[PDB]
């Protein structure tokens, strides 16, 4: 399984079946067909290979970094604290990544749940897809193949001018 | 489908063809009977009968081969020839 | 990498103390050992490169590189075999031994940490490929055709030397690593321009750059097939390795300096696909084949974006894989008809239908078929040159045309057709030839099923 | 009284409507017999090589050889830089290159001066 | 079929006394074998 | 001005090839059979109002002016048979003429399957090869100097010999393998 | 007759003297040890188990980690009202701008 609160999903509510024609549709008979020739061998071939995991049962773990000092409080030309820096900043980087990810997911799995009343009713995962996208884009975007935490400093710093001066003049 | 031709099949078909001509009588032909010399045609009548024999078999017999076959015989032997009878 | 370059090196005691019938046998199979232990290299991380030592390393642009050098050896010597049967034993086991020395030059060419090691190695490339051009080659032709390949590289890569010692006295070192770490802006002068054009010029000449390309469809045509091969899959790559490394000390000029550089390759790929449409010599449309895609690379590695860098190794690799399997179709009907010319054996499905096969899917390998990695290389640099210049799409798609109107017209001229009448010692095909084709084929298509080990550093 | 046929570059003369055809000169059957002379040598010199059973191989044709060889190996040294070959040179040579180099570096300075104003439109580009 | 090695015509290209012979360099006959000349 | 045999189409061989092409592209125009018969018969009485023209001179502007005549009144999808050239079953069968000489690189498991066809075969190729040298010295013997002439090849012209460079015509593929 | 050389030789078949032949050598003992070295240290050895430990490589790159530590971090910072992403990727606390 996963978790429900990072990937949402509403409660579904399917309706009840209310046949109007006389005529019995195939739809249940090959749904008994399903359950009774397939998703029963299926479930007891699963439960057989449950059985052997209950037998052996071992751990892994989600690896646990813990937070080094980041680039702007490393001396310049100082590779050993401006290595870790930059490794902690890839990382990040490969993290806000997945980030972008899973927000994009969040919004194909509305269009497609919602079907034809999307536009309306997924306009909150559109919403957080335009915040994530814009934080992405002005955090890593056009820094180039050769990207380190110096060029996102950089970037950043230019970008803090600009919206300082952009406060300065407006005021 | 396409059945196999044989030479007796070909010369009955050619000698067919040609006893339906009204220039050559059905009397007198041959396997062996000269268009020009033995029957008293024309070039235009033995271009004629060599267009007969491509309606007739459904392929074509190119000019430079079809001047040249004068006698039924020949255009039997010319059809043998390129359809590969007698396996 | 010291348990690679050992076994590399004990390959030559292997190949001069073996018997005298067993020496394709020998280095054949314990080639394909090392190229067994080369999966080693893929301890790759998505933060740090794997850093063996002071001396060598290895990122996930180099670990593809060595996986197809140390694969490339044992189909070289199963391509050489055979046209080498009627050989002197010390000249057999010398060639052997040039092709054991390239491996070995080129497995410390991609992992050399600092820089004047890696123009060492580089450059010492040169001598056992020229060697086995100018030695084991067929025709008149190359002698001349080894004194191209050797002074249109070392024209260039003479002065990449002094520029590489001018960063040895400025920054203080040439380790890749530092230089990571102490990268200075490269500003806009002209010392720093003619200083970007020592560090790109001989990765230009070795990609090679079109009006540069001049040297390759002499030393891929005249060169043997083992030739053909290292050249074709390997030693191209050199170029587009040494500019992914140098280009991170070439920043900001890159961005005003690439565009005479950018217009030669996308005008280039068009003229030089342009030649594959009217090539009479089979394996000098392979040849102008291989600059053409190499100018993809050149564009990817020119507008540095990540896309681009990802693209561009995935073609790198699979442009080897692809070209290398087309000298070696070439050369099997090059060792029954004793002709290069395209035009002389033709309709060749008739005669042996395998070998169209395999022709068929090395030409589908050409021009780019999904979902092989070649479209996905293809693919990744069109997606970022489309992000740099959206009409650069005319010049790529055109190029997406041409490329495969001399993929299939090869496929359609030597394989299709009537076949030749006054040609008959058209030979079944080998099982070694068979091998040698479905050892290039199959590992290039099951790297479409994980493509994400040839997407180089920054996937 | 009749549309005459305009032969072109790709839809040539018919060999029926040539005038030249219908000319029984003997000096210009001379050249149709010598002609017809060395073409049935060549043929005779072809198939007294193409029916040995001893050949096992390539029948060599010196037509195709010398035409690979006029095709690549002799084009270099047939060479003479003068007005015409220099100025197919320039204008096919640096010519496309100087196009594209403006065409690519205007529409890169305009989408240049819409970013660094913000007048262009990269909401969801975060893909480079 | 074989490997092409060099024949009479490529190898008396380095023959001469010099290798690119020119109008000067044309009259240059080559250096006896033992390299001793007659008294004359 | 292209033949095989001759160096030249004679006058009446191009007014006999004229009347081809014109009766096949006259049935390309007029396709029902009775119609197309009248129109030959019509085009038959053309070409015979001026067959006896003694002048070469007068014949020969009159085959040119009837190529005009021809040419502007030919058919733009002329009926092809199908396997003649341009046909749609033309060379279609020429990826399965495998030629013969490839059942000499057969594997003797794969020869052992048809053991009386080789067994055959081998009587055709030591045929071939004791009748090589005697059309070789035929034809040397008989071809004038300067080479041949014409394409023609001689027939055999003793008893026991082979007519000289004949196995790629009795060998040759069939039409339909 | 210039320069006394041997004769070209002829093409040699090698399925005459073996029609067996793999095409490695003319041996044909050696020949069929050379086709099962190839077959089994370049198919069976190389192929088959290096796709196998290709496929079976240990989180190649940290791509499976990086999903799954966003699974973490969006899951830390939906629930405290935190936006998922800054626009800034370090402490504006932290750096010292230039004056003006
Ligand atoms: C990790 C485990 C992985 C297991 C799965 C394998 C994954 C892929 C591996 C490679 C698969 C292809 C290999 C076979 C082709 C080459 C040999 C050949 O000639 O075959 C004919 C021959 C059969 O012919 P025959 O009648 O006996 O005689 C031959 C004829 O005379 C003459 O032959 P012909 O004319 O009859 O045949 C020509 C015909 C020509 O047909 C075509 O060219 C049409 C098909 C290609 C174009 C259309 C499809 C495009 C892609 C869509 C499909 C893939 C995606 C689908 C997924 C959903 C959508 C995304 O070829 C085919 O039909 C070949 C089918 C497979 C084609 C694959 C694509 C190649 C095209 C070029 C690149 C395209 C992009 C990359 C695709 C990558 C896929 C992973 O095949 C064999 O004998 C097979 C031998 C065993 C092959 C083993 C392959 C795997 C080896 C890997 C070893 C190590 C790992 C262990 C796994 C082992 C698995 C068993
Ligand atoms: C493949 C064929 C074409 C090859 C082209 C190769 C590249 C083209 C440019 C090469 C220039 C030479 C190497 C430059 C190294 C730069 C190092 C550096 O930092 O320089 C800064 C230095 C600047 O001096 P400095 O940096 O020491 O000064 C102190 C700093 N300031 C400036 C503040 C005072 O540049 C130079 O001194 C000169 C650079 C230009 C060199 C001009 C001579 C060479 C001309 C081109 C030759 C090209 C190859 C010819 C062969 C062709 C085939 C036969
Ligand atoms: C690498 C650079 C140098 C290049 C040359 C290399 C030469 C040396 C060769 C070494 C060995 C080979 C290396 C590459 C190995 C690539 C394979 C690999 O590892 O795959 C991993 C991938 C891994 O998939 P995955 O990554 O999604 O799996 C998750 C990971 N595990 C397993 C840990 C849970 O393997 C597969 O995808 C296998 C899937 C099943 C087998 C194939 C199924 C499809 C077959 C066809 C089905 C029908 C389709 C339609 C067909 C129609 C007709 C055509
Ligand atoms: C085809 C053969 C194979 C391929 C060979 C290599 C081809 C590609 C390399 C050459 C292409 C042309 C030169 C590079 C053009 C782009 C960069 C450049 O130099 O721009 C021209 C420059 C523009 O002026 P500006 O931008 O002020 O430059 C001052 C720099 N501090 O203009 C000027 O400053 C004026 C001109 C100065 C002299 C230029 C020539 C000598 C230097 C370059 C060599």
């Amino acid at each position: 399984s996963w978790d429900k609160d990072v990937y949402p999903e509403p409660p579904r509510r399917t309706p009840a079946p209310s046949p109007q024609t006389s005529l019995p549709n195939p739809i249940t008979y090959l749904t008994k067909a399903f359950d009774l020739l397939v998703d029963r061998p299926v479930t007891l071939v699963r439960e057989f290979i449950e059985r052997q995991h209950a037998k052996n049962k071992y751990y892994y773990y989600h690896r646990e970094f813990r937070r080094v000092p980041d680039i702007t409080e490393c001396h310049e030309k100082d590779v050993l604290c401006m290595f870790e820096a930059e490794m902690q900043w890839k990382r990040d980087y490969k993290v806000d990544q997945e980030i972008v990810n899973i927000i994009q997911e969040r919004l194909k799995a509305c269009q497609q749940r919602e079907g034809e009343s999307h536009r309306q009713n997924c306009a909150k995962e559109l919403q957080q897809f335009t915040q994530v996208v814009k934080a992405y884009q002005d955090r890593y975007h056009d820094l180039g193949a050769h990207y380190s935490a110096r060029k996102c400093l950089a970037k950043q710093k230019q970008r803090m001018l600009a919206e300082r001066k952009a406060t300065k003049e407006a005021a | 489908d396409a059945p196999p031709l044989t030479l007796e099949g070909i010369k009955d078909r050619v000698l067919y063809v040609l006893k339906l001509y009204d220039k050559i009588d059905p009397e007198k032909l041959s396997v062996n009977s000269h268009f020009m010399k033995d029957l008293g045609l024309d070039s235009l009548d033995q271009v004629e009968i060599i267009m007969a024999m491509e309606d007739e078999f459904g392929f074509e017999i190119p000019d430079i081969d079809a001047e040249k076959l004068m006698c039924p015989q020949e255009i039997v032997d010319y059809i043998a020839d390129k359809k590969d009878v007698y396996e | 990498m010291l348990k690679y370059i050992i076994p590399t090196m004990m390959l030559m005691p292997l190949t001069w103390l073996s018997k005298n019938s067993m020496i394709w046998i020998n280095t054949t199979l314990h080639s394909l050992l090392i190229s067994l232990t080369s999966l080693l290299l893929l301890n790759q991380f998505g933060d740090n490169s794997l850093n063996f030592s002071l001396t060598f390393f290895s990122d996930s642009l180099s670990t593809p590189l060595l996986i197809l050098t140390m694969w490339l050896l044992p189909l070289m010597l199963m391509a050489s075999q055979h046209h080498l049967s009627k050989e002197n034993l010390a000249r057999k086991k010398l060639f052997i031994s040039m092709l054991i020395l390239l491996q070995l030059f080129l497995i410390m060419t991609f992992t050399a940490t600092e820089l004047i090691f890696f123009y060492i190695m580089f450059e010492a490339t040169l001598v056992p490929t020229l060697i086995i051009i100018t030695r084991w080659g067929n025709q008149t032709e190359r002698l001349n055709a080894g004194l191209y390949f050797l002074f249109y590289t070392l024209a260039g890569s003479l002065p990449l030397l002094v520029a590489l010692i001018y960063i040895q006295n400025t920054m203080g070192s040439l380790n890749f690593l530092i230089l990571q770490y102490w990268v200075q802006p490269m500003p806009n002068s002209w010392s720093n321009t003619f200083m970007w054009l020592a560090c790109m010029m001989a990765f230009m000449v070795k990609m090679p750059l079109y009006g540069l390309h001049l040297w390759l469809p002499k030393a891929h045509v005249e060169a043997p097939i083992a030739g053909s091969m290292v050249l074709a899959a390997i030693l191209l790559k050199l170029g587009g390795y040494g500019m992914m490394r140098i280009t991170l000390l070439l920043n900001p000029i890159t961005d005003f300096m690439a565009y005479p550089f950018i217009m030669l390759s996308l005008w280039g790929m068009i003229m030089t696909s342009s030649i594959c449409l009217r090539q009479t010599d089979l394996k000098s449309l392979i040849a102008y084949s291989s600059v053409s895609h190499m100018a993809l690379v050149i564009v990817a590695i020119l507008i540095q974006t990540p896309w681009s860098y990802m693209g561009a190794t995935a073609l790198m690799i699979a442009h080897g894989l692809t070209s290398s399997m087309l000298f070696c179709l070439a050369n099997s009907n090059y060792e029954r008809v004793h002709s290069r010319t395209m035009i002389l054996a033709r309709g060749l499905q008739t005669l042996l239908p395998l070998m169209a096969a395999w022709w068929l899917l090395a030409s589908l390998t050409n021009l780019a078929l999904p979902p092989s990695i070649n479209l996905i290389g293809e693919l990744f640099v069109v997606m970022s040159t489309f992000s740099w210049s959206n009409i650069t799409i005319i010049l790529m798609g055109l190029n997406m045309v041409i490329t495969a109107l001399y993929s299939l017209y090869m496929l359609i001229t030597t394989q299709r057709g009537k076949h030749t009448h006054h040609i008959n010692n058209i030979l079944p095909s080998f099982t070694r030839e068979n091998a040698l084709m479905s050892l290039h084929m199959l590992p290039l298509l099951l790297l479409s099923l994980n493509p994400k080990i040839i997407l180089g550093p920054l996937y | 009284s009749f549309p005459k046929y305009e032969p072109s570059r790709l839809a040539s003369l018919p060999t029926t409507l040539d005038p030249a055809e219908y000319d029984i000169s003997s000096e210009t059957r001379k050249a149709q017999a010598e002609r017809l002379a060395i073409r049935s040598r060549l043929k005779r010199e072809y198939q007294l090589q193409y029916n040995d059973p001893s050949r096992r191989g390539v029948v060599e044709d010196p037509a195709l050889i010398r035409w690979t060889c006029a095709r690549s190996a002799n084009v270099y040294p047939n060479f003479r830089p003068n007005t015409k070959t220099s100025l197919l040179g320039a204008l096919f040579g640096i010519g496309p290159l100087i196009f594209w180099y403006y065409v690519f570096k205007t529409d890169r300075d305009r989408k240049e001066k819409l970013i660094q104003e913000g007048k262009l439109d990269r909401t969801f580009n975060i893909s480079y | 079929a074989r490997q092409w090695q060099p024949d009479v015509e490529w190898a008396e290209q380095y023959g001469g006394a010099v290798m690119y012979p020119t109008k000067e360099t044309a009259h240059w006959k080559p250096p006896p074998w033992n390299d001793v000349d007659p008294p004359k | 001005a292209f033949l095989p045999s001759a160096a030249y189409l004679t006058h009446q061989q191009k007014v006999l090839q004229l009347y081809k092409r014109a009766l096949r592209h006259l049935e390309s125009r007029c396709v029902h059979r009775d119609k197309y018969r009248y129109f030959a018969c019509l085009l038959r009485a053309r070409f015979d109002e001026h067959k006896n023209e003694k002048d070469m001179v007068k014949a020969t502007q009159l085959l040119r002016e009837a190529e005009k005549e021809f040419w502007h009144g030919q058919h733009p999808q002329p009926y092809i048979f199908p396997e003649s050239p341009g046909g749609t079953s033309y060379e279609r069968y020429e990826c399965y003429k495998v030629p013969e000489w490839c059942l000499d690189d057969w594997h003797p498991s794969e020869k052992a399957m048809y053991p009386d066809y080789f067994a055959k075969r081998e009587q055709w190729k030591k045929l071939r090869r004791e009748s090589w040298e005697r059309e070789v010295k035929q034809l040397q013997e008989e071809t004038p100097v300067g080479g041949p002439r014409t394409e023609a090849l001689p027939p055999a012209r003793k008893q026991g010999d082979l007519p000289p460079l004949w196995w790629h015509i009795v060998t040759r593929p069939r039409e339909r393998p | 007759l210039r320069w006394q050389e041997d004769p070209e030789p002829e093409d040699e078949n090698l399925y005459e003297k073996n029609p067996d032949s793999h095409g490695y050598d003319k041996d044909p003992a050696v020949d069929v040890w050379n086709m099962r070295v190839v077959f089994f240290f370049g198919f069976s050895i190389v192929l088959v188990l290096g796709s196998t430990f290709v496929a079976y490589l240990p989180d190649y790159r940290m791509q499976e980690w990086a999903r799954r530590e966003a699974e973490r971090l969006v899951k830390y910072r939906e629930a405290h009202g935190l936006p998922l992403m800054e626009s800034n990727c370090f402490d504006p606390s932290k750096i010292q701008l230039p004056e003006d």
